[PDB]
């Protein structure tokens, strides 16, 4: 029939094309009800605080606090030296340094060799 | 230099003998007067330095740094009086005393004529800073930040002390004029390699170099506003000043020993800009931007050409002013909502217009926008690096693109969009905060008008 | 654009001329007595008139006359039609000279090809 | 720029559209007539009515809110509330 | 103008053609120039006349500082700090003067390019050669000394250059 | 957040977030100002193939047009004084190889 | 003989008459045709036909500011090319001699674009429906360049900015 | 936007949303009004053809195939109203919306510039302060012990009360504030 | 002038805008025709394009093949 | 009256200031203001020296 649409990571799958959207178990409905209940509880709490007339300040968000804490302060305590982490760190932290060192060293060696051989155009090169 | 040194040692008893409600007024007025007095050091000679006495001298490199320090003190006083309203009189006076001692040590450091006195003073600068951080920081992490800062600096600087006493024993003097006139080439040996390493590593840790910089986000994020202002504006410039001073006796070993540091500086400049792109904390973003700019300054000092040193000096002055202003803006935002998260407060342009203007100007100066002295220094460094090699232009272009990206990302995140609905305690901007921003920004534009005052002795 | 491109590319580039190497024959080859081109404007006159180096061709005198006419009758920018036509006609004559050079090169090349084919046939026979 | 809306204008325009709908008898059409209970339409008819109102007023009514507008008065009140019309 | 030296800053004589109109149409440029002279040039001239009259009543003078020559680093003994100081200061002053000489030559080059306009590649060949020679000498003098340059380092560079020239001459004569 | 529903009454309408709900680890890059992952009318692989094919074909055809240029059936343009030797910066002292143009 | 004639026509003549890249010349001609095509698209879909806007007609272009600004930029769109071309000094040698078909190439391709686009736009009134073509999808979605080049490189840079550095 | 969402969309809701989306995209393809009317009548004919279907599995399969057809045949550039989320005039006036809590931080001179407005504002503030306890009591009385099962809110059951959680909805900024 | 909005009807036009639009359209067409009448060489060319096939070998300096 | 007051200030004062700055300060140092030399055509009269630049030679005129 019609050509199929292939989802990607940067072009996800639409809801209307999801196969699971048309196979709804009775347990799926109760899961959706529980999710809606959680959202409603959080919304009610936030709306009570938000419509409080005597509140002056910022409604602290534990979710935001958890996100900012897990992004910064919770990383090292849960870091373990594994082969994957070791190889990735070694590569991403050392390889670029040696690559750029080799590039600049080769370029400067060629330039200095040209200088010594006296066949590099250095006329008008006054500022350095 | 005594006409500037003694008034600070007189700021001390004035602070301790003034009334309880007049400490801020007196300190601000007399700090501004001392800054005006120190403005007379900018009249420098084209041949040599200003040799006042056997102990102190001034140069085209020291003068702008001294003027910047003396100008930075009253702004720190304004911010401190902002955030220390409920403190006791004795503790307010102690905080002012710490700031005054730090300014005095910085002045004597920038004007010291011997390397050992310079070492003593630039290590003495640690105690007031550590006290300020670990005492008047707001969060728990101030203790760890102070430990990291202190131990990084000292583990860098102790081999510098050993090298300095060794150099004095070998050559007879540590006086800068004598070591400049009587300098001899450094032969390629392991001993000379390690002497070069001791000196350069001390000042690199002070810079900081990439890979030796974690203490900088730790201390800058967790220090109080005045501590953050002094850490970025002046205390990071001690490393650059020292490197521009010691490298007289480190030739020709600097041609061969500078490769790892140049590679670290360039790649870590790229990496810290990329880190700035993905920071959930505003203070951390400002700190990493400082790291990138000082990495560029390190590149300039390491390539070590007359065009690179002028760019290094201009970039140091510009970065000091811009980073101080950014920290002040972020601190006003923090004093509003009591949190450092960048995405917590939004719509601040529709809630506070003139602060949005200050944010815009600070961000435009943070990125190299012509004809600002930031761009002057960055362009001079880029031209010197281009003469050094022709792929440094690739690295510098990448860094400039990422710098603009993260600066405008910060601006758009904090100021644009729609305001947070539940944040209803954002009072209108104070005259004090507006004056702080104006005093941060106007001298930068005037320096743009007159650029030869911050281009160093190589001009 | 033109049939010459088709002939050279989808055909015998050996018989078609090479624009970057033309001419490949001596200027007197086939011309018993050939006259050198005449230049009216002098080097000093062109230098004073500040003609662009591209405009300092053999038609430079007409361009100088046109410029002088335009400067003198400045408000009336429609009073230099004869000078403009003279310059355009000189450029047209130069262009047809270039076309004649191209055609001469083409037929000289094909005549050389015919001569070499005849010599090869004679050698074979 | 454009003249402000009024409740009377909104009601007149929605009744205009409904009277130009063929499936609705203009004589028995009142502002309180229900689209399915007493007008005899169905879900697709109501969807087309909502689309016609969207075309009329130049703005979109989301599907979550449009399913509940079963009366011309309900549509008028929704549009007035969304456009901040109080008179 | 006597403000600057015509020999140090040469200007070719200015040849301006006379107007040769060919139409009866008036010249808007001429009319606007007359208006400009009537409305701007006369008021600014009167203002400057008043200002110069005020300046002439309080005439006073300033002078150009003269420095006598002092022994150079070649004459200075080893670790003779006072002689080294004097020689280094003199070398720095000479370096500044040479930089300004190069600046003067570059100004000549730029002015000649702009003046000659569309015929600059030929008419500015004289100023290009002077710039080439001056820049060659300046580069040979202070090309790659470094950020911490000094008279001692420049003398070492000159000694190296002299040794290279002597070796080249000996090899050529061999 | 671009994939998130725009018609819902979010607590943070611009970020499309609610108060208290978990925040994605990569929210800082998935905001509406940044990287988007919403479905497209054409598949990602098809889009990549079409874009790459277009750019590669254009580059190949530019190279083909460079090796087969378009010109006119004319000879080289001729300039009077040894192809304007002195006006292009030629050395007055040295004698250029003469360039002679004839009539045709 | 309008303001765009005194520049575009000379540009096309110079492109056709020079030692240029053949693909560049062909793409320039096709771009001129497509310029005519999209101008026809704008005119046809914005001014011709029956209204497709909401019933409340608020159309009013009787403001002196708007009228006078468009007037001033309208006199330039007719006469400024002639004045500028006839008042500037000659700074390039003209292409006086060229074949008649090459002289009329710009007009011919412009008219062909006009006609083809007009026919394609006229086919829209037919009661005929067909799903779009791959070429149409490529052209409408901007060659898919903004999608891929704004989602992939940005994702990779922002992911390396956090995961690695 | 004004209505609290449910836990899921019913089959009727899904098919109605598909009908509206298909009609809108068809209108995007069929620019002219008569052509759009013709093809929209044909689309409604298809929907009517599949209207009466007792087999729910077959109905869901038809819906899924229709969704795939819509995704294949959707307009790459569908028409969007200017104020709609994809529209060009979307969120243009959000920077102009300022809240009343920001309004009450004004200087006394600024407040004196508007004497009659702030009297009514104080009346509204008194009305808000005199009803919060009743609103919270009503909310906590009517909620189930487990918690709020949905985001819906009740009206005022009493003659003198106000609907709970009303302040920001009632005092939200105007759609064209400045 | 005040233009009353119309509902489902053609807008109220003004004689001034009508005559201005007509005048400027007529001005454009007059300019086109007037320019084409005077200088039509800008469109149709000014000089003939020579045919190289008609140039004789004698004037092109081509000798006989046998020679 | 408004146009006259606007014109005198906004146009007259800046042109006075800039003309004074250029004539007496900018054109007091060499090479600050450099004019491209005017074009000299054959059959002209240089006004500096009353000189007559001669005409070009006889053209090989066609038609
Ligand atoms: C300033 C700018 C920035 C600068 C850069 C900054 C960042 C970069 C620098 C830092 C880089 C990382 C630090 C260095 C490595 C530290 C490793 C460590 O502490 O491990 C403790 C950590 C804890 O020990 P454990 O709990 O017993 O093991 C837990 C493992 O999860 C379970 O272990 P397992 O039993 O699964 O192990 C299986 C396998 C794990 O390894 C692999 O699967 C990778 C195999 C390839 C790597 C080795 C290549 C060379 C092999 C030949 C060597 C010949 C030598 C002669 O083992 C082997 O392959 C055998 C050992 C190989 C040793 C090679 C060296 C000798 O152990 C590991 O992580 C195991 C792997 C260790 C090696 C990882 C690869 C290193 C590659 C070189 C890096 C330089
Ligand atoms: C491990 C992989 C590795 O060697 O990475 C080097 C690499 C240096 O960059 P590079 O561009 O590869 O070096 C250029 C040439 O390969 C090497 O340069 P070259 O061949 O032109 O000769 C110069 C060389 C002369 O070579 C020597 O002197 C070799 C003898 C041993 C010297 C040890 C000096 C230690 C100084 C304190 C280091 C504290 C850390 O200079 C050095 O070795 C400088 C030593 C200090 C480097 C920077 C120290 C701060 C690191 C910050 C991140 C720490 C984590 O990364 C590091 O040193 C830090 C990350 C690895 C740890
Ligand atoms: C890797 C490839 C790289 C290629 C690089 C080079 C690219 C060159 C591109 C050349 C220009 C292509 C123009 C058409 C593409 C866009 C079509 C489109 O979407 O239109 C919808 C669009 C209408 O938008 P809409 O209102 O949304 O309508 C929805 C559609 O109806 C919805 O209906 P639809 O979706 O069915 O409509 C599209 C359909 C209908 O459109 C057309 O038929 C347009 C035809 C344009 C004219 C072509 C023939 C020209 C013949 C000239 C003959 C005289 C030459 C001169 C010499 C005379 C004396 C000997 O078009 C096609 O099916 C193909 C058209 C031609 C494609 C050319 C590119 C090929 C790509 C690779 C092959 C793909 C083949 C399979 C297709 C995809 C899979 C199914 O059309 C227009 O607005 C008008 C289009 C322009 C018409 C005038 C074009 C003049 C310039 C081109 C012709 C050359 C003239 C001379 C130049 C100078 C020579 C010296
Ligand atoms: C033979 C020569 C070598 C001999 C030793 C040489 C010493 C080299 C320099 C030493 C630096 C001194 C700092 C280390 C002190 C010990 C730290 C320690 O014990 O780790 C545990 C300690 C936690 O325990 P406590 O704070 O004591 O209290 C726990 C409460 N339940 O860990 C910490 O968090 C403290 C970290 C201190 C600052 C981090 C180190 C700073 C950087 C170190 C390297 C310097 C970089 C150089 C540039
Ligand atoms: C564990 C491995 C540690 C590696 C890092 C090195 C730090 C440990 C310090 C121990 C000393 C190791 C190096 C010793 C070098 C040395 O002593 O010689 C230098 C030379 C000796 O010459 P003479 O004795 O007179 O010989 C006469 C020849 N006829 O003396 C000098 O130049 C003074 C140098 C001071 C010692 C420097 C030692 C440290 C080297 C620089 C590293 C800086 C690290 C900074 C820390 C920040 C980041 C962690
Ligand atoms: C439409 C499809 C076009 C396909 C064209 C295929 C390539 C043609 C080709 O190879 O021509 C040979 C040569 C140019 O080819 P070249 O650049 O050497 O690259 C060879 C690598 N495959 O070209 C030649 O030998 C001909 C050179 C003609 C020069 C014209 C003037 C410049
Ligand atoms: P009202 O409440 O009366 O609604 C009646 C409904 C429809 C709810 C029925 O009661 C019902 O549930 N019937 C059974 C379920 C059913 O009808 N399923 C079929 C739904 S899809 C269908 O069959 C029609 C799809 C065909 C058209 C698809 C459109 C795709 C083309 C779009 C391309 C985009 C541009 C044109």
């Amino acid at each position: 029939s019609f050509p199929k649409y292939k989802p990607s990571r940067l072009a996800t799958l639409p809801a209307t094309l999801d196969p699971a959207e048309y196979d709804i178990s009775p347990e799926t409905r109760k899961a959706q009800a529980e999710r809606l209940a959680i959202r409603s509880r959080l919304k009610r709490e936030y709306l009570l605080q938000y419509n409080d007339p005597n509140r002056l300040g910022v409604i602290e968000d534990p979710a935001l606090i958890r996100w900012t804490y897990a992004r910064s302060a919770n990383i090292y305590p849960n870091f373990r030296p594994t082969p994957k982490t070791s190889l990735l760190g070694a590569l991403f932290g050392i390889g670029p340094l040696f690559f750029w060192y080799y590039v600049f060293k080769t370029d400067r060696d060629k330039k200095e060799k040209l200088i010594q051989e006296g066949k590099l155009d250095q006329t008008f090169n006054i500022s350095y | 230099m005594l006409k500037i040194i003694i008034p600070t040692t007189m700021l001390l008893p004035m602070t301790w003998m003034s009334k309880h409600n007049m400490i801020w007024i007196n300190a601000t007025v007399h700090s501004l007067l001392i800054s005006l007095i120190s403005l007379s050091l900018l009249n420098q000679l084209g041949e040599n330095s200003l040799n006042f006495s056997l102990t102190f001298f001034s140069d085209s490199l020291s003068a702008p740094l001294l003027v910047l320090t003396t100008w930075l003190l009253p702004l720190m006083l304004m911010a401190s009086q902002s955030h220390l309203s409920k403190e006791t009189t004795t503790r307010k006076k102690l905080y002012i005393t710490m700031l005054i001692l730090l300014q005095l040590f910085l002045i004597m450091t920038f004007t010291a004529t011997e390397l050992i006195l310079f070492y003593i003073l630039f290590e003495a600068t640690l105690v007031p800073t550590l006290i300020i951080i670990t005492r008047w920081g707001n969060q728990t992490e101030r203790l760890n930040a102070g430990l990291y800062f202190l131990f990084y600096t000292l583990a860098g600087s102790l081999p510098l002390l050993v090298a300095l006493v060794y150099i004095q024993n070998t050559t007879g003097s540590l006086n800068f004029l004598i070591i400049h006139y009587w300098s001899h080439p450094l032969s390629n040996s392991w001993s000379n390699i390690f002497m070069w390493l001791a000196c350069i590593m001390a000042f690199m840790v002070k810079m900081p170099l990439y890979g030796l910089h974690l203490w900088l986000p730790k201390a800058h994020v967790e220090a109080p506003i005045a501590g953050s202002m002094v850490l970025a504006a002046v205390l990071l410039k001690l490393g650059g000043y020292g490197m521009m001073r010691i490298t007289t006796i480190l030739n020709p070993l600097t041609n061969y020993m500078a490769y790892p540091f140049l590679m670290l500086s360039m790649w870590g400049m790229i990496m810290t800009s990329s880190i700035c792109l993905r920071q959930t904390d505003l203070k951390s973003l400002i700190a990493y931007s400082s790291v990138s700019h000082m990495a560029l300054v390190i590149v300039a000092i390491m390539i070590q050409t007359p065009w690179s040193f002028m760019g290094a000096t201009a970039l140091m002055i510009a970065h000091g002013l811009t980073s101080s202003m950014l920290f002040c803006l972020a601190n006003t935002n923090y004093e509003r909502v009591h949190s450092r998260t960048m995405i917590l407060a939004r719509g601040l342009q529709t809630l506070l217009p003139l602060m949005a203007t200050w944010w815009l100007v600070a961000s435009l100066t943070n990125l190299a926008l012509p004809p600002s002295i930031n761009l002057i220094g960055e362009l001079f460094i880029i031209t010197a690096s281009f003469s050094w090699s022709n792929i440094t232009i690739i690295l510098m272009g990448m860094n400039m693109m990422i710098t603009a990206l993260y600066s405008l990302y910060m601006l758009i995140t904090t100021q644009r969009g729609k305001y947070t609905h539940h944040i209803n305690n954002i009072k209108p901007s104070f005259t004090r905060e507006n004056a702080l921003m104006a005093l941060h920004i106007l001298p930068l534009l005037l320096l743009t008008l007159n650029p030869k005052m911050i281009l160093g002795p190589l001009y | 654009m033109g049939a010459h491109l088709a002939r050279r590319y989808l055909g015998d580039a050996s018989k078609e001329p090479d624009p970057l190497r033309m001419p490949t024959f001596p200027p007197d080859y086939g011309f018993p007595e050939r006259k050198e081109r005449e230049m009216v404007a002098t080097q000093q006159e062109m230098n004073d008139a500040q003609l662009m180096l591209q405009q300092r061709d053999y038609c430079a005198h007409y361009l100088i006359q046109l410029l002088k006419c335009k400067r003198d009758s400045f408000p009336n920018f429609l009073a230099c039609k004869h000078e403009q036509h003279d310059w355009d006609y000189c450029e047209h004559l130069d262009y047809v000279k270039r076309m004649k050079e191209f055609e001469r090169e083409r037929r000289l090349l094909q005549r050389k090809k015919r001569r070499e084919q005849r010599e090869a046939e004679m050698a074979r026979g | 720029d454009a003249p402000p809306l009024t409740l009377e204008a909104i009601k007149d325009r929605v009744l205009y559209v409904l009277k130009l709908y063929d499936k609705i008898d203009p004589e028995k059409l009142s502002v309180n007539s229900h689209f399915m209970k007493d007008l005899g339409l169905d879900s697709l008819d109501q969807v087309e009515i909502i689309m016609a109102m969207e075309d009329e007023f130049g703005f979109e009514i989301p599907d979550i809110d449009a399913e509940k507008l079963m009366c011309p008065q309900e549509i008028v009140d929704y549009i007035a509330d969304k456009k901040d019309v109080y008179e | 103008p006597d403000s600057w030296d015509k020999d140090v800053y040469p200007e070719p004589p200015r040849r301006t053609p006379a107007p040769a109109p060919q139409t009866s149409l008036p010249n808007p440029v001429t009319y606007l120039t007359k208006i400009f002279d009537l409305l701007v040039d006369r008021p600014v001239t009167l203002a400057r006349e008043f200002i110069e009259q005020q300046h002439a009543k309080n005439r006073y003078y300033y002078y150009h500082r003269e420095f006598r020559r002092v022994p150079d680093i070649t004459e200075c003994e080893e670790k003779d700090i006072l002689c080294m100081f004097e020689a280094e200061m003199q070398w720095r002053r000479d370096y500044k003067v040479d930089q300004e000489i190069v600046n003067i030559i570059q100004e000549r080059l730029k002015a000649c390019q702009q003046r000659e306009g569309e015929s600059y590649r030929q008419n500015c060949a004289k100023e290009l050669e002077q710039f080439t020679q001056v820049s060659k000498a300046f580069q040979d003098r202070y090309s790659d000394l470094g950020a911490h340059y000094s008279a001692r380092k420049c003398l070492a560079k000159q000694k190296q250059r002299m040794l290279a020239e002597r070796k080249a001459a000996k090899e050529a004569a061999a | 957040q671009q994939e998130r529903d725009p018609w819902y009454d979010w607590d943070h309408p611009d970020l499309r977030l609610n108060w208290g709900e978990p925040i994605h680890w990569d929210l800082d890059m998935y905001i509406r100002n940044r990287v988007d992952t919403s479905p497209t009318p054409v598949s990602w692989n098809t889009m990549c193939k079409h874009l790459f094919g277009f750019v590669a074909f254009m580059l190949f055809m530019f190279w083909v047009g460079e090796i087969y240029p378009s010109y006119q059936p004319v000879g080289p343009k001729q300039y009077p004084y040894n192809d304007l030797y002195l006006e292009r910066g030629g050395d007055p002292t040295k004698e250029p190889e003469p360039v002679v143009h004839y009539e045709i | 003989y309008l303001t765009g004639f005194y520049s575009k026509d000379l540009i096309i003549e110079a492109v056709n008459m020079s030692y240029t890249n053949a693909w560049a010349l062909l793409m320039t001609l096709i771009a001129t045709s497509l310029t005519a095509a999209y101008s026809t698209r704008i005119i046809f879909f914005a001014f011709l036909g029956k209204p497709r806007f909401p019933p409340l007609v608020l159309i009013n272009e009787n403001n002196p500011l708007l009228i006078n600004s468009i007037k001033r930029l309208l006199i330039g769109s007719i006469f400024a090319g002639f004045i500028i071309s006839n008042n500037i000094p000659p700074m390039t040698v003209p292409n006086t001699t060229m074949p008649l078909y090459m002289k009329m190439t710009a007009l011919i391709v412009t008219i062909m674009g006009f006609m083809l686009a007009l026919e394609l736009n006229n086919t829209t009134y037919y009661l005929k429906f067909k799903y779009p073509s791959q070429t149409y999808k490529f052209s409408n979605m901007l060659g898919y360049y903004p999608s891929i080049m704004h989602r992939l490189p940005t994702y990779h840079n922002l992911s390396m900015s956090q995961k690695s550095a | 936007a004004f209505s609290a969402p449910a836990a899921y969309l019913t089959h009727q809701q899904k098919v109605l949303r598909l009908y509206k989306r298909a009609l809108r995209h068809l209108e995007s393809w069929c620019v002219h009004r008569d052509k759009y009317r013709y093809f929209a009548c044909l689309m409604r004919a298809r929907f009517d053809e599949h209207k009466n279907e007792k087999d729910m599995v077959k109905a869901t399969q038809l819906l899924r195939q229709a969704e795939e057809e819509f995704w294949y045949g959707q307009h790459p550039q569908p028409y969007i109203f200017p104020e709609s989320p994809g529209g060009t005039s979307y969120e243009r006036y959000e920077c102009y919306k300022v809240p009343e809590w920001c309004l009450d931080d004004w200087h006394p001179s600024e407040k004196a510039m508007y004497p009659d407005y702030f009297a009514k504002r104080e009346q509204w503030k008194r009305l808000r302060r005199e009803s919060w306890e009743r609103e919270v009591k009503q909310l906590q009385e009517e909620t189930p012990p487990g918690g709020p099962r949905t985001e819906a809110l009740p009206p005022a059951r009493k003659e003198g009360d106000l609907p709970p959680l009303w302040w920001h909805i009632v005092t939200r900024p105007r759609e064209r504030p400045m | 002038v005040h233009i009353e909005p119309r509902y489902r009807q053609f807008p109220q036009l003004t004689r001034s805008q009508l005559i201005q639009a007509e005048f400027f359209s007529a001005t454009m067409w007059f300019w086109i025709l007037w320019r084409f009448w005077h200088d039509s060489d800008a469109v149709l060319g000014h000089f003939p394009y020579p045919d190289p096939s008609q140039w004789t070998d004698e004037e092109l300096g081509i000798l006989p093949d046998d020679e | 009256y408004r146009h006259s007051i606007f014109a005198v200030t906004h146009v007259l004062i800046p042109v006075w200031i800039i003309h004074y700055y250029l004539k007496y300060h900018v054109t007091a140092k060499p090479y600050t203001v450099v004019e491209r030399k005017p074009r000299i055509f054959p059959g002209d009269t240089i006004l500096e020296t009353g000189e007559v630049i001669p005409l070009m030679k006889e053209f090989p005129d066609q038609h």
